[PDB]
């Protein structure tokens, strides 16, 4: 009965609801990221079930605001509440203190939002880590926030199935030189080397960035550079 | 209420005049109608010192809030803009003309002009108060910009103290700040060294002639300062 609802502590301090939401983020398709100096490439494997789905369908890559986007790793409409609440605090930003969020900002509402729904027995935690990219005032920045509401920056990053593979070869690249150009080739590189083809056969890597040739616009990358 | 601000190369000067009046009485001969939103952001108040000092207290308020959430400075829009919500949002309650000025290190020195229907304007300078009045030709006519910090300071010096010689509802001390990367400058020039008041201006030390001695001519020679 000590993990039945996440407002409650183990033995042990910790907080299994949370940790089983997390579980649900492990088993999902895996995603990647990387911070250059230039922008953020934020790259993610999608599985597709079907044959007979649209391209486009299931996108777990969303923008935010103009600066900054968010993609999904773990239970896709879970997700998509978290997008729901970035854009407000983006539109907060905008609409309130007639700036821009700073990616950092983005990520702590992010992360706060999150947290909160840690912490009473009435709800239960999201099951998605949500990567936020920014290059906002802040300049280049990656987060993630995962589904305790932990919040940490990186340079390089990487969730789900494939994630301690994906990081090791996330290892390999010189996070001081690399570039949004190379990083796109790269990670979704990655993402091929990672999928497991066996057991998930159709598959589209989904890719987008903000960066300076995007006029620091977060978008999808265009489908000639995967 | 004359209030006033002026952009320089890398920053602004606010200014004002120090009188708050209920009509035709003065309660207080020493206001600060500059007040500190942040460390370089000010505003210049005017109107109803009630709401005006309720907004501008709200405002920092808000803006301290938010300038230890983000962990970094503070824009000049950023404060124009809760400014202007605020003011609109109560538009029709409030008598309030907010100057809206600052340094900050992205956009350099900025002026907003709130006015009373709470529209945001962003200017090179701005005038508020109902000492404004008078300073628009003196703008028009006197006021280049490109001044350098000490020029643009005794500029609105200047330019306050036309205003106050002859609002009847401005006057006292013209009390000044500047806002740029350096630490802020308040300054404040009493009454007594005003850089312009008709009281000491040459060209009104001669009495008009109104009271003419009686004579049997039309010549106009003065006005009877005597009995005898």
């Amino acid at each position: 009965g000590h993990d039945q609802s996440t407002d409650v502590f183990s033995a042990e301090g910790r907080v299994f609801q949370v940790e089983y939401a997390g579980k649900a983020v492990d088993n999902s398709s895996t995603a990647v990221a990387a911070c250059c100096k230039d922008g953020v490439v934020v790259a993610v494997e999608k599985v597709h079930t079907s044959r007979m789905l649209e391209k486009g369908s299931n996108n777990r890559i969303h923008a935010v605001d103009r600066q900054a986007g968010i993609c999904i790793c773990g239970l896709l409409p879970d997700g998509r509440a978290i997008v729901s609440r970035a854009r407000q605090e983006a539109e907060n930003s905008r609409d309130i203190f007639a700036t821009p969020i700073r990616g950092s900002v983005l990520a702590n509402r992010v992360g706060e939002f999150m947290h909160a729904y840690t912490t009473h027995f009435a709800y239960r935690p999201f099951g998605c880590s949500a990567i936020i990219a920014s290059y906002a005032d802040d300049g280049p920045q990656l987060f993630v926030s995962d589904p305790s509401g932990t919040v940490a920056g990186y340079y390089g990053v990487a969730l789900g199935k494939a994630k301690t593979v994906a990081k090791s070869e996330l290892e390999k690249l010189d996070f001081s030189s690399l570039t949004c150009d190379e990083a796109v080739g790269k990670l979704a590189s990655i993402l091929h080397e990672v999928h497991d083809k066996q057991k998930d056969k159709l598959y589209e890597v989904e890719v987008a960035w903000v960066c300076d040739k995007s006029d620091r616009k977060f978008v999808h990358v265009p489908a000639d550079m995967v | 209420t004359t209030i006033l601000a002026v952009s320089y190369n890398g920053g602004v000067v606010l200014a004002a005049d120090s009188r708050t009046s209920s009509g035709t009485y003065v309660v207080n001969r020493a206001s600060n109608k500059l007040t500190k939103l942040t460390k370089k952001i000010y505003c210049c108040r005017s109107g109803s010192a009630a709401d005006t000092q309720a907004l501008a207290e709200r405002v920092s308020n808000y803006l301290g809030s938010y300038q230890t959430d983000i962990g970094a400075g503070v824009n000049v829009a950023t404060a124009a803009n809760l400014f202007q919500k605020m003011c609109y949002m109560n538009r029709w309650n409030i008598s309030a003309g907010i100057i809206v000025a600052g340094y900050d290190p992205i956009n350099g020195g900025s002026v907003y002009s709130i006015p009373s229907g709470g529209s945001c304007v962003k200017l090179d300078y701005a005038l508020g108060g109902s000492g404004s009045i008078f300073l628009y030709s003196f703008f028009d006519a006197n006021y280049k910009p490109g001044m350098s910090k000490s020029e643009c300071v005794a500029f609105c010096q200047r330019a306050v103290a036309h205003a106050y010689s002859r609002d009847g509802s401005s006057g006292g001390l013209i009390r000044t700040i500047t806002l740029d990367a350096d630490e802020p400058e308040d300054q404040t020039i009493p009454w007594n060294r005003s850089p312009y008041c008709m009281e000491k201006d040459p060209k009104y030390v001669t009495q008009a002639t109104q009271n003419q001695p009686f004579s049997s001519s039309a010549k106009i020679t003065g006005n009877r300062m005597s009995s005898t």
